[PDB]
């Protein structure tokens, strides 16, 4: 129905460095 | 040694046709998932092996970069954290280790700052959050989609009918023995010769095509017997690209459009730099017809007749060159001075095929004069070479090979299967011929 | 034998959930290319063998028909040329010989009028042009797309980790030995025993899953050693409603905590939603919970793994808010159960609302709709079923002919529910409603 | 009084054509933003006046409900918190006080529980969060869009040319004097007489149409002189719906498709229940042509000729009725069990218009036999009536008026501007004719 | 660019019977 | 570009009662 | 009429890079711009022919020919008449001002196409040539310029009253009336004075009637209006006329927030100097996300007359460290130097806390602006002026816009969705003067 | 339904010259 795949979506990802690890909220096309 | 586009990419105002100009190109249908300004994880070429690498896994260390430019499949990258452009670098988007942000962490890999800037912070968290929050990156399925679009419809060992390069008036049975970037190497039976051909090319046909259409056919005896009287290795109709359907024709394929003796213009299949007046020599079935280029020397054998389908984008009504400011190749016996279509028609007592017999739609293909691309040499299709759009005439292109004379130019449709974006050769592992070096 | 839907199809106002209600069902993504009123070429069952057939080609003669109705994969066909509906017939859209108009002529096949009406015209051209001009038909690639959507992501011989039906607190190595409509039969490594489940089921996992997540694993010695091959079922074959990007590299979470209480569908009884307790938080969102209605057991053999984003777990109060009779904890009454009293009795806390993230799509399922549903307690079986209740995105599925005690709670995107006609499509037997004895 | 659909809605298996079946119907383009299962704030009819209403604002108190069914413009509502369906109620979706969830709070209004269930909770926060979280509601601009779609392209006082109902072979100057749901009342210039028709009807035309096309025109002398200079009250071309453009024709409007003498079939403009053999009497410009229904008694005056455009969905090739099992109306002097097109063309020595002159595309309009809807009586366009889809023939509908004989059934195209969804009359404030006693 | 796949297309098809063969113009989505 | 209107969107809304006020996250099609 | 800058010499150079119309969401034609394309054919004014066409009185006196669009730069298009062998007669036009039509427009109006003088000799009947050139070619949709016209109209009309930031005292809004509209830029005349200023209809500094009272912002207005407010008209500018990147549904009914708190520090574009991003302090938290901030570079002022309202979702506020992270020279707080300033030291000196990163929600769209792109830009300090400008920097969704011919001291930090930037050719389209580079 | 507006359409137009009038088939996006 109306609720389906969208043109773009936010995405939560992570980044690890030698000092630790954290999250970042980004976005990508479908 | 394959030619690297790098010296061209390094010039300001380098003009490359974008991947989206090429419908058949890998990645075309998902290319809008990319954009200048997006962030990616990419190889750090400026660090030590301080990252403990799991054996078997990639020894590469990564950092984050922004895409500044996209030229064909090439992308200009700029590492996050640099104050200048001095370390910006070009990559092959679909060959280099380039990933969505987050790819490394999921694999337990830390991001490692380039040595040039490594001491800027102790903990790069605040910087990276600042630069990357709300920013665009790659969709996680991007390279799965790319990989899907790399696959040919054909497999090794398939038998098909293809135009005999040694006698273009017939097709000959051939088998697929190698595939590179959907370009098929076809080996003719009853010889050891063959040639390269993209899977979408109009000169290859399914098993049974010649017999159905009424085209001349050369093949082993067993095959000829089957044709007059489906095997596992038959290349069937659904593998072949057509700009029409057979539903559009009656079951017997009888047409009533082009008529034997009609004149028109056509790209010379034996000299692609030439568009020349041509004559319909024989009307086959399902829209196919044998034509003869009128600039050729006289020949009653018809070994040089060539088949074009009536919906081919490489045939044109008489006057096409004149209307579009193209220097037509005059018929045998005429000059660029002495030739006019009206005079020619009077001399031969012939009739030109009406405009209504031709059906051309002009897409917004996006090709512009001056754009760089990669192009196969139709006379030696082993080769794919550095090329430039020399002319745009509606949907028709004139393609020039950089460093060669104009004698080697090729008139090709904008949707030709023989043209590719900058970077295609690297993507599919094909050798790219660069411009020849000038001797003096 | 297998149940035929026809007695239901033949009734007025039969309400079948359309194929588009089932994301995992074959043809779902191309189903909108079908429509009532469209024309197709279809098998003529009412003709003599007058058509000369070529060797290798279908021996079937064709005529043209209009699609009058569509119920799941079922379609009501009406041959062109008849004066009444007395010869209208139901077909399985993705099993019967059905084609776009024009298909036969391209293959040199004539259309043959049914014997019943054959003398109406000498030349049927004028009639057919009149009926078919401007009419909708199938796209030429329709059934190619259908056929593509039939294939499982799995193949015979793949090894995977799946929940031990004899001890659900552990997964056990198993092999795909049979596939029916993307439902896999998984034979345990150490036995002749096994079970059926859809390829999208949350209780099957790739090689290495248990070790990575921290779940109990029963497996051959050498396999255990390898964890701590060409037949390995790998990660990309499995469906997840999340990505691992969403979690830290080590899978450490700080959402659900041991001791927290919530509600969950009983894995051992799908008819039941019960208060439950977090017993062990694993990695990457996976956690072991225990159904509070079970008899006392300190072994932990009955613990069950739900991922934190499972649509089958709910915050405390879910049943009460939605007028669902909760299955009470052991030693409690159903009708008078309250979370306030229960939390006081146990000194425990409920998992907060923010720990759950339920979104309710317009799934299109409505009360009274017919469908086919796997018996979760005996997954060999797929049965005639009806949507008894819609609770947000959660469905209560009733098995026709059985009492409400056998109803199952299933998410609207469950891989265990299928359109009317699915069993015929994939060659699975359909269990009909048991006959009433008296 | 106006007929209320209520008893029909209250029956099981009531089949109404959805709003999306009607391209011209208000709300059609945004209708997919609605769905069964969605949540809305709606009038609480079961509470005391305990809410403190600010002067100048609605005195209504609201609660939340789930939409259970949608039948045309009608929606079945169920208040959140009720365990049975005993208090479920139908509403006119585009007339009643209905809003997205959140509308009340932004205006400082509290939701008030119905008295029947008020005892269930002291604080309803936990219940409402449990029920509404992640659930679908209305886009905030939904009813703004509905409102926009209610407006006619016409205003009062506009002058146009429309078919003379007293003499359908000519058009006649007329003025829009009333508008009800985009149905215009057009009062003739030299009379008190007039008629109703939808703004999308093919029988109304802009100023200058008849002179441009070559159609007969009845108008004051000053008007014709002007046609052989735009007035403010002129209804102009862009106000009128056409299924073609003038770019498709040459500048002079000369056509070479239909020719005088050609025969075909057509819906009788004087009897919509009838499809009859017809003859092209005069070919005009830009695709327009005068035809006569052959069932009419002989009349050499040509006062009963009627203009159909060549792309009209109400003309068909000869044999349409035969091919589609429709009882054709015989030409004057023939019988419905003897008449054949081959015999007719023999007797009159005439030629049927070719198939290539007709172009019918059959959309997936979604109309199905048995569907309820509201339909104008074209013979008395004052009336909109309870109706049912009796037959679907390609894109052509046979529409039956519930309770009446089949003699009054109307043949109407699926995109006719004279058919409307269930509840349209209520939305539009038009009277709905129910079935007779 | 703008010139791409459309939601529905007309399609010219043929029908053969024992009496002869003719063309019909129809349509299909996707 | 890619960042444009989507077919559906989550929407944060509020509900006031006589006992207080709170937020609810819902959705609607655009 | 006065002297307005013509882009022509810039357009005539190779590699002129103009931001396309689609980079500007508020620009007329943005939503239908993808109906245009290089290579398409149009009917256009023939400037090279004698008046041999019999013109019907009242209709356009212009005679037409067909041309191909070769380039599109903002609203500008390079035309080439069909039938010319070289580019010698190629010409630039204003796409939305010139007499440009879909092919076929003339014939429908009984007008013949007249070949230009220079090539008229090539054919007697141009039928075959034109069929050859135009068959299967792209042209304009017939409704194109109707859609353009629709997109030209402001949401506002003359005479509407609204509340707008007082340019003489930015800590208050003052009642103003719309007395003039040019390209959706409104001229607002304050009541109780004869003064006013220009600003675009989408600007964040204009607000509906009742806004200040509802939000808790300082308000100056005639006594009658003040009296109407404290209790709680045909010419009221109401909420639906104003652009917001949020809804009031997202806030509690009373608008009470708990995000930014008085005393928190952050960075912000200086409303009085757009070339400056500076540390700022939350001075007062209002309702519904609005808050008063003080630019810390200002001289000491206890009156608070220079406080400025930013909404919490404004793209022109940033967390502390934004400049440092993005290589932007931060304007130091009063009493500090660019070298001797760090946020760590400043926070210790003042004993203050920085607003957390989670209070800022920034999404970076693929806006398409690139460094070196030309555009037209309003001078926020003198909004009468719209000037020749260049994108100097792209920092996520934030742009640094440079005025060609001026020093960098006049640069403006503007969001990519700023309503104060416009495509090349906009001034001609809407009849606004374009300021060119100074002498 | 499946039959709605399409992204581009062919369009028949006309051209008049001093020598006569003719038609051309072109296209435009919608």
């Amino acid at each position: 129905g109306a609720m389906a795949s969208r043109r773009w979506e936010q995405k939560l990802v992570h980044i690890k460095t030698m000092e630790g690890e954290f999250s970042v909220t980004m976005w990508a096309s479908g | 040694h394959s030619y690297d586009w790098l010296p061209r990419l390094s010039k300001e105002n380098f003009n490359a046709a974008p991947v989206t100009c090429f419908p058949h190109a890998p990645g075309c249908e998902v290319w809008d998932n990319l954009g200048v300004g997006m962030k990616v994880e990419v190889e750090n070429t400026d660090c030590d092996s301080i990252e403990v690498i799991q054996p078997g896994q990639t020894p590469t260390s990564f950092w984050v970069a922004t895409i500044l430019e996209i030229k064909g499949y090439k992308a200009l990258m700029s590492y996050e954290g640099f104050d200048t452009d001095s370390h910006d670098f070009w990559v092959n988007l679909c060959n280099a280790e380039v990933h969505s942000v987050g790819w490394c962490a999921t694999r337990g890999k830390p991001l490692i700052p380039p040595r040039t800037i490594e001491h800027k912070y102790k903990d790069w968290k605040d910087f990276l959050v600042g630069r990357l929050s709300g920013a665009r990156t790659l969709p996680s399925n991007f390279y799965n989609k790319i990989n899907d679009s790399l696959q040919s419809r054909f497999r090794l060992g398939l038998n098909l009918e293809c135009v005999d390069k040694d006698r273009i008036s017939q097709v000959r049975l051939a088998t697929v023995t190698k595939i590179v970037g959907k370009r098929l190497f076809l080996r003719y039976f009853d010889s050891d010769d063959g040639f390269w051909c993209h899977e979408d090319s109009p000169i290859i046909h399914p098993v049974g095509w010649a017999t159905t259409v009424g085209h001349n056919l050369a093949a082993p005896q067993d095959y000829l017997e089957r044709m007059l009287a489906v095997h596992e290795d038959d290349a069937t109709i659904e593998l072949f690209k057509m700009n029409f359907t057979f539903d559009e024709y009656y079951s017997d394929g009888k047409t009533n459009s082009f008529v034997e003796g009609m004149k028109l213009e056509a790209v010379d299949p034996l000299n692609l730099s030439s568009i020349c007046p041509a004559t319909v020599m024989a009307v086959l079935k399902f829209g196919y017809m044998m034509i003869r280029i009128d600039s050729y020397q006289p020949d009653a054998s018809g070994s040089d007749w060539f088949c074009y389908h009536e919906k081919s984008p490489c045939i044109f009504p008489a006057g096409f060159c004149s209307v579009n400011n193209i220097s037509v190749t005059p018929p045998n016996g005429y000059d660029s001075r002495t030739f006019t279509w009206e005079g020619y028609l009077r001399d031969t007592g012939a009739v030109a095929a009406g405009q209504h017999l031709f059906h051309r739609i002009i897409p917004d293909h996006g090709f512009e004069v001056g754009m760089s691309l990669e192009c196969a040499d139709l006379m030696d299709p082993r080769l794919v070479c550095v090329a430039t759009v020399a002319r745009v005439v509606g949907r028709l292109l004139k393609v020039h090979f950089d460093g060669w004379t104009d004698e080697y130019d090729q008139w090709l449709d904008c949707e030709s299967a023989d043209i590719y974006p900058v970077g295609w050769c690297v993507l599919v592992n094909h050798k790219l011929e660069g411009p020849p070096r000038v001797a003096h």
